[PDB]
């Protein structure tokens, strides 16, 4: 019955910068607020409990100050091992509630996405289903938009996207959208195209292919 | 190959030169440890002992702090809760007055809330101010023809200050309500302060002795094994339980630590149980309307005899829940100091294929000595250390002086008497 | 040092019962308050239960009030959780934590073991190619499609660990049929389509379906 | 949208943008450069205030960008111009909010070239 909120959902900052993460609660909490850091797919650590107090082992660069219904979490100088997801908590009510995490990513120069398309397999068509794929390779920022054009017709619901995590040699992301269709629905049309719209692109670029090479 | 220690010492971070391949032959360690390594390893050996003990009993510091911040926040809220509730009932029944005279109740509780949080220590005059502010305004309601410009710019001390023996306008309600309010603010205060000490007490009590007599040859326990032989011979219980007792036989707070949690619970029960709070949350309104009724029919005597001169946060957790929640947290604290040695010798030490014997003072020989002593009479037979003639240390023995007066300060407050 | 290890299966259909053990070492289990916190595939962490050190007070979340039960064993130093008649919403990664003393702070968390509720059965994956599309047009990219399998872990590799640079293995996505599916692409020069050979061997452990496949360009 | 004349290689100067006048303090305007003989390439991205500022790798450390929420006008400062940064610089607002990189409406801009 109690709501917790955080801001922002994703913050881009360089190594060595100053970072402030703001957590906001629905009702008043005098000093009952905890902070946690979670690296991808691993157990969270306890950073700052009781609003302002630090936990043994946490470096001095982590700081949190708050009283009332507005709280902050400050990193004085960002070190490379601080890139993770930071979580807010509640220490007052019976149904303790966490806030959705703030993802702290690495900042990088803008890179336009490399676009590719791949035809359905001749061995996959035998089963009666054909999934067309659209690859976006090595780009940054992660925010992008992918639309599917079947003979220049907008699509919705048949496409499923999955994005990789941040690369370690260039701090870039990659995305893949899979257009799934039955073989009978696949035979009706001849042109399949995915157009990518990214901030680094001057205009939405397109990649298409036709049945039978 | 003594270089087995070298890599182990490299994990600890030593400059691994002149220690890897060479062994030669108020002191310590009768070896592959250099001279400056020894003087620096005992300092490294002491560090974990402090960090282990403080982290071992770290939750007592956090629990007493958490209950303090949640009990202190509770009392302040219920003061503000009752302040708003008293205004509602008195505005419903009487449309003649109080329509624009609710400003006194704000100044009433604000000075009450200063006695609770030690902001002040003046309550007997505080209540007399409130009764006077009510006295100088109800009085003219049954005397409407007369108008009064007060004496000087202040009527008197506080109009009828009742001092020197005035036939009281509200007969006995000021004395009765004072006794009920006083027993409440002092009982809820000695409890909060008692919790406030408990955090401070255990916080500094966890700061572990330097005891050079204990520190010198403490290295023998776990440190000097690393110096000579292989480090895979983690000490067994027999040796461990006496060095941690001999070094800590001073802080024998057990006799004074038990009565503390007793007084905490005893005062909590009288405070949790009504007659100490929720009764005086409504007793103010009952005695006020009762004292005015005495006035209504005894104003003929007093007014005739006074012709002379001027005449959003989450609601406060239910205290019952906050008490057994308090009771459970404290149950795991009573026998804490007696169970402290087992935990210290039950962490880095795997005592809980290889063997059962372990390291001793002068070799790997078998150990079967005694290991229970916990006070000077009990630890005067110390096999592995030199405890002081009176076990308690000079700063600790001062933690059984000003940190148990709260117990009697909480016990006496539970009876009603204070100071 | 301070360790909280979790065990228990995680693949059951709706209605199956699971119990998890949180074996604790490195500290006295009897002093601290324990709790269970689960992390769904989503971002947020959801609290489900918590138990006193003595075991006298037990709290459950509003979404786990009837079919959930938590226990404790201060002798064996193990924290349990009874999961009965779980709905599909209970699918999450369940952690066990320790309260440091201050109300509702968790300083030490467990490694994590995940529980999944699904009506599907164990099925191997189908491997399909993403042939490169192409004088020398930049650096063409090829791929390897994995479709329709269950449960989760499946590892894609190229050339038996010889080639690993520029390889992107995407996270699996749960589709409408209830079976995961993923793809792994590789960026190569446009002149290596005839000189060198690429084989993406895909292995699904729970189905014993080691599949070696070749991506030949046209 | 500023002109002072051609400048010497290595010299530095600032620009500004205004094509459609409407309430726009939340959507973030963009900044391109295109030289005839080559398509438009990226320079800097003026994201909404407190959502940070991102530049292209070609002008990392040189060109800058800042904006005003009440004035509703975005500018670009240019420093250390190389003799190969000659092009016409156009600004374009992203129509959507999710940073989908959709530059629906473009502007003319103002170049200066290098001497």
């Amino acid at each position: 019955d109690i709501q917790m909120t955080q801001s922002p959902s994703t913050l881009s900052a360089f190594v060595g910068d100053r970072v402030t993460i703001t957590c906001r609660a629905s009702q008043s909490i005098s000093s009952w607020l905890a902070w946690y850091q979670q690296k991808p797919g691993k157990a969270p650590k306890l950073l700052i409990y009781a609003a302002s107090t630090l936990q043994s082992g946490v470096p001095s660069r982590f700081s949190g100050s708050g009283s009332g219904t507005e709280f902050t979490l400050t990193i004085s100088s960002l070190q490379p091992e601080d890139f993770a997801t930071y979580y807010c908590q509640q220490l007052n009510s019976y149904p303790i509630t966490f806030g959705q995490g703030t993802r702290l990513e690495i900042k990088r120069t803008v890179a336009a996405p490399s676009v590719f398309i791949f035809p359905p397999s001749d061995e996959q068509l035998k089963s009666g289903t054909a999934s067309v794929v659209c690859l976006l390779n090595n780009f940054y920022p992660r925010e992008a938009k992918v639309q599917w054009k079947v003979d220049n017709a907008l699509q919705s619901g048949n496409s499923q996207e999955s994005v990789t995590e941040q690369d370690s040699k260039d701090s870039t992301y990659s995305l893949s959208s899979t257009l799934t269709l039955s073989k009978a629905d696949y035979e009706k049309h001849k042109v399949y195209a995915c157009e990518v719209t990214h901030q680094g692109l001057s205009s939405p670029v397109t990649k298409s292919f036709n049945r039978g090479e | 190959s003594c270089a087995e220690t070298r890599q182990v010492l490299g994990a600890r971070g030593y400059s691994l030169n002149l220690i890897p391949p060479a062994l030669i032959t108020l002191r310590v360690c009768p070896t592959c440890c250099s001279s400056e390594t020894e003087q620096r390893l005992i300092r490294e050996t002491e560090a974990t002992f402090r960090g282990l003990v403080e982290d071992t009993g770290s939750f007592l510091v956090h629990t007493l702090a958490a209950r303090h911040r949640k009990f202190d926040e509770f009392f302040l809220e219920m003061l503000s809760v009752a302040q708003h509730s008293l205004t509602q009932l008195f505005s419903h029944s009487y449309g003649r007055l109080y329509a624009q005279h609710a400003l006194i109740f704000n100044g009433l509780f604000s000075r009450l809330r200063d006695f609770y949080g030690e902001t002040g220590e003046g309550l007997d005059d505080t209540l007399a101010d409130f009764w006077a502010q009510l006295l100088e305004r109800v009085f003219p309601l049954l005397h409407p023809q007369y108008s009064f410009p007060p004496d000087y710019l202040l009527c008197l001390s506080r109009l009828a200050s009742s001092t020197d023996g005035s036939l009281q306008p509200f007969g006995d309600s000021p004395r009765r309500l004072r006794l009920q309010i006083t027993r409440t603010l002092v009982a809820a205060r000695a409890f909060v302060q008692g919790l406030e000490t408990g955090r401070n007490v255990v916080s500094e009590a966890l700061k572990v002795p330097v005891s050079e007599g204990c520190s010198q040859a403490l290295m023998r326990l776990i440190g000097c094994p690393l110096c000579r032989g292989v480090p895979s011979l983690m000490p067994c219980q027999g040796f461990c339980l006496n060095v941690v007792r001999g070094c800590l036989s001073s802080r024998g707070l057990e006799p004074d630590w038990g009565n503390y949690l007793d007084g905490l619970l005893i005062l909590a029960d009288k405070l949790q149980g009504p007659f100490s709070f929720e009764l005086t949350a409504e007793s103010i309104g009952v005695k006020i309307s009762e004292g005015l009724m005495y006035l209504q029919e005894n104003s003929a005597k007093v007014s005739a005899q006074v012709f002379q001169e001027c005449g959003t946060t989450a609601a406060g957790t239910n205290l019952h829940r906050l008490v057994w929640e308090l009771r459970e947290r404290l149950a795991r604290m009573r026998g804490f100091w007696a169970r402290l040695s087992l935990t210290v010798c039950g962490d880095s030490r795997m005592a809980a294929l290889e063997a059962a014997p372990c390291w001793t003072g002068a070799g790997r020989g078998r150990y079967l000595p005694p290991v229970v002593g916990g006070s000077p009479a009990e630890q005067v037979n110390n096999p592995e250390l030199k405890v002081d003639a009176s076990g308690p240390d000079v700063p600790t023995r001062r933690r059984r002086l000003q940190l148990r007066a709260a117990t009697a300060r909480m016990k006496t407050a539970a009876l009603g008497h204070d100071l | 040092e301070v360790q909280l290890v979790e065990t228990g299966g995680g693949v059951v259909k709706p209605g199956g019962s699971l119990r998890l053990s949180c074996a604790a070492s490195g500290f006295t289990f009897s002093d601290y308050y324990m709790s269970w916190i689960r992390q769904a595939p989503g971002k947020g962490l959801e609290w489900v239960s918590y138990i006193s050190s003595s075991g006298s007070t037990i709290y459950y979340a509003d979404s786990v009030k009837g079919r959930f039960t938590i226990s404790r064993d201060n002798s064996k130093n193990t924290l349990y959780l009874q999961m009965n008649s779980l709905r599909a919403e209970d699918t999450a990664v369940y952690y066990c934590a320790r309260e440091s003393g201050y109300d509702y702070v968790f300083d030490y968390w467990g490694q994590g073991t995940l529980v999944a509720v699904s009506s599907a059965s164990t099925k191997g994956p189908s491997v399909f190619p993403l042939a490169p599309s192409s004088t020398s047009g930049g650096t063409a990219a090829l791929g390897c499609l994995v479709k329709d399998y269950f449960p989760e872990p499946v590892t894609v590799s190229w050339n038996s660990g010889a080639l690993t640079s520029g390889v992107h293995t995407f996270p699996a996505v749960l589709q409408s049929s209830g079976l995961y599916s993923l793809s792994s692409v590789v960026t190569v020069p446009s002149s290596s389509l005839g000189t060198q050979t690429y084989i993406c061997n895909v292995n699904h452990k729970p189905s014993n379906t080691k599949v070696d496949k070749k991506v030949e360009p046209k | 949208x500023s002109g002072g004349g051609x400048v010497q290689x290595g010299x530095s100067l600032x620009l500004s943008c205004x094509a459609x006048x409407x309430x726009x303090x939340x959507x973030x305007x963009x900044w391109x450069r295109q030289x005839p003989g080559x398509x438009r390439e990226x320079v800097x991205x003026x994201x909404x205030x407190x959502x940070x500022x991102x530049x292209x790798d070609s002008x990392x450390g040189r060109f800058t960008x800042s904006x005003d929420x009440x004035x509703x006008x975005x500018x670009l400062q240019x420093x250390x111009l190389x003799x190969x940064d000659x092009a016409x610089y156009y600004c374009x607002x992203x129509x959507x909010x999710x940073x989908x990189x959709x530059x629906x409406x473009w502007g003319x801009g103002t170049x200066v070239t290098v001497s």
